[PDB]
């Protein structure tokens, strides 16, 4: 019920830029 | 101390889930003290894993293991496995050869040596190391002549002339012609005692080839050697085997030595 | 600047990383294995456990647990100890200085959430954590507040009807099929056609050609008859040893599993189906709202042509002139961990943080108040 949630839901609904990470991804099948 | 080194054909989860195959390999490892198992084909350690299982049913003890990573030029990769029992020597320390640098192992061999030093209480030589080589049949000549240098590396991190060389060098046939020898400095040199001579058989096919070897340095533990005790283990003789059932098992006959 | 973690404890995977960022820093399986037996990797000294990458691929000589099964946590010790592995050897972090969001499945218990937020404070002692609901971060990531998420995974499906940022608990559904038992599937249906896949790798190799090779069909009986007269579907999928063999209508057979359950023994309403009943449960007045903004997140939506088909399938469903739409986004395997990021990144959220000064005075179950 906070406050300041409303002003939460509209920041969610402008989006926000983030920023470029390489993921070291680890889900990829071992193959042999 | 009874210390064995042995190919065996692509070794899986297919050829481990076989119980009769299993059975034989297990028979065959439960000779030794220490044995070097070659050509571990077991992407996720499954294989590694029952072998391990069948070993250890009875007591959780019976036998521990090194195992490297999966290893290989290219993307055809093997691992190298030590089996040992803890109740008759014990671990001190291992590395892979690297040659100083990551991917620098790989510059002079196509399996970069697993070298373990192992700690033995009922020999003469009281430490040694084992260094496992399964050499690339084409490049075998430079590969075996390579460990000469694993030898220096060794004697240098570990101040330790005691050192054992041992797996299948494919030291032979079309692979080391008897003029090759005189530019294998592992040959050469006076510090290496053949333990394995040309003229054995290590396959279990129609070949005849001293495939596989055991070398051994230092006065120690060449002192140690049980005279006589060196030979090819021919399983197909052993248990009466046919040869469909032998190859089944490995094109390789475990090569063994015992130390005093 | 102090920086929030944000980490989405999945059945197959944990995604971990940094508020902020476009992506999680790792992925790796949620998994803990100890060593059946005594010994040493190369080069190593010896270990009492394994967790996540190096655990799936040593599972041989391991015992392995997954501490979470269809997206709710069910072993704590081990879920410990995939937190630890998170912290110090995937982020490379001390937990006790940043504020640490954690996912949870929909309806999750209490009691949970209670556990989940008293390890946080008092095993790794951060400084302030929070919990969110997964398909709501995922919905939250594709820059909207209101509508129905479809979240597949690994081991579960669920449909969650959200508004006004609220997850909507009552009219929730959940399908228990996912991932794993598509992968089995497939497997099943390879060897159906004369194939052999037993080994571990050879197992890794079908989920391989399903992430690969498999597609949802617009019309599946179409799709079955084209298969049935050309080689056109046909596709070569070449092996590690580099032989190579043919995967025709097992292709879209596979994931057409999520639409007819009942191709592996199933009672289940199929997810276009869950997707329209969820709605239906709903407040007349939201239905609209539910409809255009039907968001899909978790690897199991990743098949090319699945939002077409969801598209076709609600539309036959719904009222004739009912505006419908499913986002589908590019990144929508990681949404769940995007939407974290996001929220926990958010100046106006700053102030939602459980502290460890506020757990101190409340305790566990003050994360049901301060989440709401
Ligand atoms: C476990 O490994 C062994 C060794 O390869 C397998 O046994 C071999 O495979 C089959 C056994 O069914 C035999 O081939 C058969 O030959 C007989 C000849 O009488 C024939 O009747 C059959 O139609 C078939 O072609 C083979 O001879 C046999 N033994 C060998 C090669 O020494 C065994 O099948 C493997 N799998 C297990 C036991 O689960
Ligand atoms: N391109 C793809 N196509 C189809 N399935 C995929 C793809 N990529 C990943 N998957 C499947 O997604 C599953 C993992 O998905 P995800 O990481 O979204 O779930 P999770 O969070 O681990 O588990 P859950 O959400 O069920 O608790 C795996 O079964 C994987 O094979
Ligand atoms: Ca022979
Ligand atoms: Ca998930
Ligand atoms: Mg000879």
């Amino acid at each position: 019920e906070q406050a300041g949630r409303n002003a939460l839901l509209s920041d969610i609904s402008k989006g926000k830029k983030l920023k470029k990470t390489v993921t070291n991804d680890r889900s990829a099948p071992i193959l042999d | 101390l009874k210390i064995a080194a042995f190919n065996i054909r692509t070794f899986g989860e297919t050829k481990m889930s076989n119980a009769t195959l299993a059975s034989y390999i297990v028979r065959i490892v439960r000779r030794y003290d220490i044995v070097l198992i070659q050509e571990v084909r077991d992407s996720h350690l499954v294989a590694v894993g029952k072998l391990l299982d069948y070993l250890n049913q009875d007591d959780p003890n019976t036998y521990h293991y090194v195992v490297s990573e999966p290893l290989g030029r290219n993307s055809y990769k093997e691992r190298y496995l030590f089996l040992f029992r803890p109740n008759k020597v014990s671990v001190l320390d291992t590395y892979q050869y690297d040659d100083g640098c990551e991917s620098c192992g790989n510059d002079s061999f196509s399996r970069e040596p697993a070298v373990v030093k192992f700690s033995s209480h009922s020999t003469k030589v009281k430490e040694f190391a084992i260094v496992a080589l399964h050499s690339a049949p084409s490049d075998a000549v430079a590969e075996i002549n390579s460990l000469y240098d694993v030898y220096l590396d060794v004697q240098q991190k570990w101040h330790l002339n005691d050192v054992m060389l041992m797996g299948d060098f494919n030291a032979d046939c079309s692979y080391v012609t008897s003029s090759q020898w005189s530019s294998i400095r592992l040959r050469t040199s006076s510090t290496f005692q053949w333990l394995i001579p040309d003229s054995a058989d290590t396959t279990a096919t129609s070949t005849n080839c001293a495939y596989d070897r055991i070398v051994v340095a230092g006065s120690l533990l060449q002192s140690s050697v049980v005279p006589g005790s060196a030979a090819p283990f021919d399983f197909q003789a052993a248990y009466g085997l046919s040869n469909e059932m032998a190859l089944a098992i490995s094109d390789h006959y475990p090569v063994e030595v015992t130390l005093t | 600047e102090t920086t929030a973690l944000v980490c989405d404890n999945g059945s197959g995977l944990v995604k971990a990383g940094f508020a902020g960022d476009d992506a999680p820093r790792a992925v790796f399986p949620s998994i803990v294995g100890r060593p059946r037996h005594q010994g040493v990797m190369v080069g190593m000294g010896q270990k009492d456990s394994y967790v996540g990458d190096e655990a799936q691929s040593k599972r041989g000589i391991l015992t392995l647990k997954y501490p979470i099964e269809h997206g709710i946590i069910t072993n704590w010790d081990d879920m410990e100890k995939i937190w630890h592995h998170t912290f110090y050897n995937e982020l490379r972090v001390a937990p006790e200085e940043h504020p640490t969001l954690l996912t949870e499945a929909p309806l999750n218990p209490k009691a949970n959430r209670e556990k989940m937020t008293q390890i946080m404070f008092e095993t790794f002692n951060v400084p302030a954590m929070y919990v969110a609901i997964q398909a709501v971060l995922s919905l939250y990531a594709s820059g909207r507040t209101t509508g129905i998420v479809l979240d597949s995974g690994d081991g579960v499906t669920h449909n969650v009807p959200i508004y006004e940022g609220y997850a909507l608990p009552h009219a929730i559904m959940r399908l228990d099929l996912a991932g794993r038992d598509l992968t089995d599937y497939l497997m099943k249906i390879l060897t159906e056609r004369g194939y052999s896949f037993v080994t571990t790798a050879e197992r890794e190799i079908v989920r391989d050609i399903k992430e690969k090779l498999c597609y949802v069909a617009l019309d599946f009986e179409n799709e079955m008859a084209t298969a049935a007269s050309s080689s056109s579907l046909e596709k070569s999928y070449e092996l590690p040893d580099g032989q190579v063999i043919t995967i025709g209508n097992e292709r879209f057979r596979c994931p057409e599993t999520l639409f007819q359950p009942s191709f592996i023994g199933m009672e289940s309403a199929g997810i276009h189906e869950t997707t329209y009943n969820s709605i239906m449960k709903c407040d007349i007045d939201i239905r609209k709202d539910l409809y255009a903004n039907n968001v899909m997140s978790g690897g199991t939506t990743m098949y090319p042509g699945i939002a077409d088909r969801m598209q076709k399938e609600i539309t036959a469903l719904a009222p004739s002139t009912m505006k419908i739409k499913i986002i589908a986004p590019p990144e929508r395997k990681y949404s769940v961990w995007i939407g974290g990021s996001i929220l926990a990144s958010l100046s106006t959220f700053q102030q939602m943080w459980i502290t460890k000064q506020e757990y101190d005075e409340a305790g566990p179950s003050i994360v049901h108040r301060k989440c709401f």
